[PDB]
DNA sequence: GGGCGGCGCCCGAACAGGGACTG
DNA sequence: GTCCCTGTTCGGGCGCCG
């Protein structure tokens, strides 16, 4: 077959990134990988000529004895050049299949070949690098579902037929498949849809449930009996809160405070304050006004850490209009990896981020960008990488969301 | 010989032509080396005449080589590599002693005149244009282009690396159970062979490279241990660093004491206890590299530590796979940190520091998980392996401090060890307001203008006072507040401020900061029994901060 | 005595981003 | 927006190797 001119986006460059240090396993697993990726043609050797590169590394399923190899194509994505089912998320049960591999029966642009550069690395620097490029559609790359879509639809228009109730989606390298169907049911169509994938040379996270992500609201404290200490922290949630809600008000709660009170002293409601919290705890139920999704805008994510395994976080494109808000909790206190737990959480969200609006977020992530990047790779088991940044966080912000 | 390898293509930064600069005087010392190396070249095609019709010329030199009676032609290609093509290197890091495991049998070989083995693109040639003056009225001296790798050409390092991974190739793919650690030419062969069968396997390597044109001298063909390896002397079974001369120099400049810490930190990879705190401290604002420096006593005393520490003879061990990495770390003062890798009790792999002060406020379990990551990065580099790590920080510290802050934060599985100084948090806030302390709502303004500000508390048994400062901000304001309201309370205090600055910067439990009146404020709080720290919305009439409010803001 | 590439440490200079402020 | 404060990156020294 014939080729697709695919150009960069006009003024930039193609990335110049460094590999990054990989665990002996993850190195064997490429070296495997690569040898029988360009023994079939798939990838050709290069050498430093060639002036770009893109990190690369492996995952590996629980219970699993393959590994995937996952190249961080972040930067590459950014910078090709461009080219939703709104009814997925409301379906009972969808099921994510890796549908990668059919990218490699694909040729890719000779002139583009050059920006998928990629070093494997060496335990100790044995050896200098290993430089490759891709001679396919590689895995994670975004020109790759759209160079292929129209082979997709061609394998997909039988199924779709026979299936109308079934609505099967493509991001990047995964396929979405959601229906109705009891839990078996679902279980044995999507058996006829891997079988009918393996017979057109297309080779094929574990069940979602949309239906049952829940939205986590801003939720007041309930009481017998108040101190000024408790007023104060209610004031500043409910200031903090109206930035969101405009409908709160804090004169009435406020004016329990005046003058100089010691924090322990114990204020009673009148019946005005009283009136105030139950306005706005009201106020805090009905959703957020004006929030509209912005295709054309980017999707970011904050988190936080609640502690004893739980953590909020809030999907926006423009600061206080959350388009969701919601909570990822776990078992706490035992031998919790905050590490781990934090790319859990993003891996949901991106989930979830994925199947509503078809793109995924920008990630704020209270954590110090050393730790990340030493140890999230050891537990992401997703074939697309967000891109992130790493923010310090103020405990207030904490405070504002925790139950 | 030249290397039948097919050769890399090479082109200029679109729009560029090749260099056009003047060869300057040499001496007649190097001329004759210059002469001497440039005939033989030329005689083996490394080189070629070129004539007129050729507008391209680079200064070239040379310098004596490492440990040798020899000569190193070196150009001054710069102008040539600020007009060449990018690279991607290819040398991604250097291997160390430590990763190397225990081997039957093994070898060291140099490569003769490793560049000029190797062609070089024949379009790319014309560029490498040189000259030679041959200082005599006799001799006109004569104009050469290269046909192979030059030394000082950006490309040329990156070409040779990848060239002999290709050249290598074939024989690892022969030779799986044969380990060669590539460093640019220097070879390190290591089998599970015995001596005599070794032996014909590094023959069969010297044919291999000698049909891809790569010589191997014997006189750099190292048969038996110690092996002199990567600045390294390599013994059966422990590795030593060839002797480090730290300058002995009276007076030291800026260059001196740079060459001092590169010194002391090449030396820590072995060394235990290395600080260099202060000697780095003595090159804060220094604007010139030759700017002469007295040293601090502090600076003094810990250069003669470290003195005495490297008068101690110490060596290392080599991997073993079949066993677990162990990682232990000591502190010092200062927020310095000295680590120990090893597998068996007393017998390290090597050794380490870290220093690097992140953030302008911090305190040290911040410091020991920032280490922590240092070295399991580090290891993972030559071990491909995670360590398992004995730190002196109890359970109970950890658990705390990751359950009291709001970040993500980890360390792998880690024992404690008993060795001071332990790593500790130096107090707690309060979760809830304490009963029977006394509240102090702070404040503090600044007048942006004129830099003039005030900093005071109002207490609720009737205290107010009212501080005025200059030259100060608003987040100082603040902190002087706080400060101020830690000065003048009991054992047991409540605290109200409306600074999300300064109570993000508290609240983090830092003991330690490079502001001094952080470092005031650090010791209050660490002679208090308790402190609670309450915020507020500022401007919003809550009473007690609508007070000082009114107060500060005179 | 100077040219090249790699890694390391350590410092400062630019640059980015969030909070608090003036009238 | 400006001022302040804080974190990150990138370049320049030195060390070491070739
Ligand atoms: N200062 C140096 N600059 C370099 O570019 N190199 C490069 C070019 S030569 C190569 C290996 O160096 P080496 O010391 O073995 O010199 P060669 O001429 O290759 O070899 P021999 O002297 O024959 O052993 O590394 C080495 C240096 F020491
Ligand atoms: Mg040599
Ligand atoms: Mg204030």
């Amino acid at each position: 077959i014939e080729t697709v001119p695919v150009k960069l986006k006009p003024g930039m460059d193609g990335p110049k990134v460094k590999q990054w240090p990989l665990t002996e396993e993850k190195i064997k697993a490429l070296v495997e990988i690569c040898t029988e990726m360009e023994k079939e043609g798939k990838i050709s050797k290069i050498g430093p000529e060639n002036p770009y590169n893109t990190p690369v590394f492996a995952i590996k399923k629980k219970d699993s004895t393959k590994w995937r190899k996952l190249v961080d194509f972040r930067e590459l994505n950014k910078r090709t050049q461009d080219f939703h089912p709104a009814g997925l998320k409301k379906k009972k049960s969808v099921t994510v299949l890796d549908v990668g591999d059919a990218y490699f029966s694909v040729p890719l642009d000779e002139d583009f070949r050059k920006y998928t550069a990629f070093t494997i690395p060496s335990i100790n620097n044995e050896t200098p690098g290993i430089r490759y490029q891709y001679n396919v559609l590689p895995q994670g790359w975004k020109g790759s579902p759209a160079i292929f879509q129209s082979s997709m639809t061609k394998i997909l228009e039988p199924f779709r037929k026979q299936n109308p109730d079934i609505v099967i989606y493509q991001y990047m390298d995964d396929l979405y498949v959601g229906s109705d169907l009891e839990i078996g049911q679902h279980r044995t169509k999507i058996e006829e849809l891997r079988q009918h994938l393996l017979r057109w040379g297309l080779t094929t996270g574990y069940e979602l449930h949309p239906d049952k992500w829940t939205v986590q609201p801003i939720v007041l404290p309930e009481k017998d009996s108040w101190t000024v200490n408790d007023i104060q922290k209610l004031v500043g949630k409910l200031n903090w809160a109206s930035q969101i809600y405009p409908g709160i008000k804090v004169r009435q709660l406020s004016k329990l405070l005046r003058g100089t009170k010691a924090l322990t002293e114990v204020i009673p409601l009148t019946e005005e304050a009283e009136l105030e919290l139950a306005e706005n705890r009201e106020i805090l139920k009905e959703p957020v006004h004006g929030v509209y999704y912005d295709p054309s805008k980017d999707l970011i994510a904050e988190i936080q850490k609640q502690g004893q395994g739980q953590w909020t976080y809030q999907i926006y494109q423009e600061p206080f209009k959350n388009l969701k808000t919601g909570k990822y909790a776990r078992m706490r206190g035992a031998h919790t990896n905050d590490v781990k737990q934090l790319t859990e959480a993003v891996q949901k969200i991106t989930t979830e981020s994925i199947v509503i609006w078809g793109k995924t977020p920008k990630f704020k992530l209270p954590i110090q960008k050393e730790t990340w990047e030493t140890w999230w790779t050891e537990y992401w088991q997703a074939t697309w990488i967000p891109e992130w940044e790493f923010v310090n966080t103020p405990p207030l912000v904490k405070l504002w969301y925790q139950l | 010989p030249i290397s039948p390898i097919e050769t890399v293509p090479v082109k200029l930064k679109p729009g560029m032509d090749g260099p056009k600069v003047k060869q300057w005087p040499l001496t007649e010392e190097k001329i004759k080396a210059l002469v001497e190396i440039c005939t033989e070249m030329e005689k083996e095609g490394k080189i070629s005449k070129i004539g007129p019709e050729n507008p391209y010329n680079t200064p070239v030199f040379a310098i004596k080589k490492k440990d040798s009676t020899k000569w190193r032609k070196l150009v001054d290609f710069r102008e040539l590599n600020k007009r060449t093509q990018d690279f991607w290197e290819v040398q991604l890091g250097i291997p160390h002693p430590a990763g190397l495991k225990k081997k039957k049998s093994v070898t060291v070989l140099d490569v003769g005149d490793a560049y000029f083995s190797v062609p070089l693109d024949e379009d790319f040639r014309k560029y490498t244009a040189f000259t030679i003056p041959s200082i005599n009225n006799e001799t006109p001296g004569i104009r050469y282009q290269y046909n192979v790798l030059p030394q000082g050409w950006k490309g040329s390092p990156a070409i040779f690396q990848s060239s002999m991974t290709k050249i290598l190739e074939p024989f690892r793919k022969q030779n799986p159970d044969i380990v060669i650690y590539q460093y640019m030419d220097d070879l390190y062969v290591g089998s599970d062979l015995e001596i005599g069968q070794h032996r014909t396997k590094i023959e069969e390597l010297r044919q291999h490279l000698l049909r891809w044109g790569l010589t191997t001298p014997d006189k750099k063909h190292q048969k038996e241990p110690p092996f002199l390896w990567m600045g390294y002397e390599l013994h059966p079974d422990k590795w030593t660093v060839q002797p480090i001369v730290l300058p002995e120099k009276d007076s030291w400049t800026v260059n001196d004491i740079c060459k001092l810490v590169g010194k002391l930190n090449w030396a820590s990879q072995i060394y235990p206890g290395i600080k260099v705190r202060q000697l780095s401290k003595l090159l804060r604002g220094t604007k010139a590299l030759t700017e002469v420096i007295p040293l601090t006593e502090e600076a003094e005393l810990e250069l003669a530590e470290n003195r005495e520490i490297l008068k101690e003879p110490v060596h290392g061990v080599y991997y073993d796979p079949s066993k677990d990495l162990i990682a232990e770390i000591q502190k010092q003062g200062q927020g310095q940190w000295t680590y120990q890798i090893y597998q068996e009790p007393f017998k390290n792999l090597k050794t380490g520091k870290y220093a690097r002060m992140r953030g302008a406020h911090t305190n040290d379990v911040k410091q020991l998980t920032e280490a922590v990551q240092k070295i399991t990065t580090e290891s993972i580099v030559i071990w491909g392996k995670t360590p398992k790590f004995k730190l002196p920080i109890q359970k109970e510290t950890w658990e705390t401090w990751w359950t009291e802050y709001w970040q993500a934060t980890w360390i792998p599985e880690w024992e404690f060890v008993n060795t001071p100084p332990l790593v500790k948090l130096w107090y707690q806030l309060e979760k809830e307001p304490i009963v029977g302390a006394e509240t102090f709502y702070v404040d503090g303004a600044a007048n942006r203008e004129t830099k003039l500000g005030k900093a005071g508390y109002v207490t609720n048994r009737g205290r107010q006072k009212v501080v005025t400062l200059t030259d100060t901000t608003n987040q100082k304001t603040e902190l002087q507040a706080i400060y101020l309201a830690l000065q003048d309370s009991g054992l047991e205090v409540n605290i109200v401020t409306d600074s999300q600055y300064a109570l993000g910067i508290i609240q983090a439990q830092p003991d330690q900061s490079e502001s001094e009146l952080v470092n005031q404020i650090i010791e209050q709080l660490i002679k208090k029994e308790k402190v609670y720290l309450a915020w507020v919305p500022a401007h919003k009439g809550i009473g007690g901060n609508e007070q000082v409010d009114k107060l500060v803001s005179a």
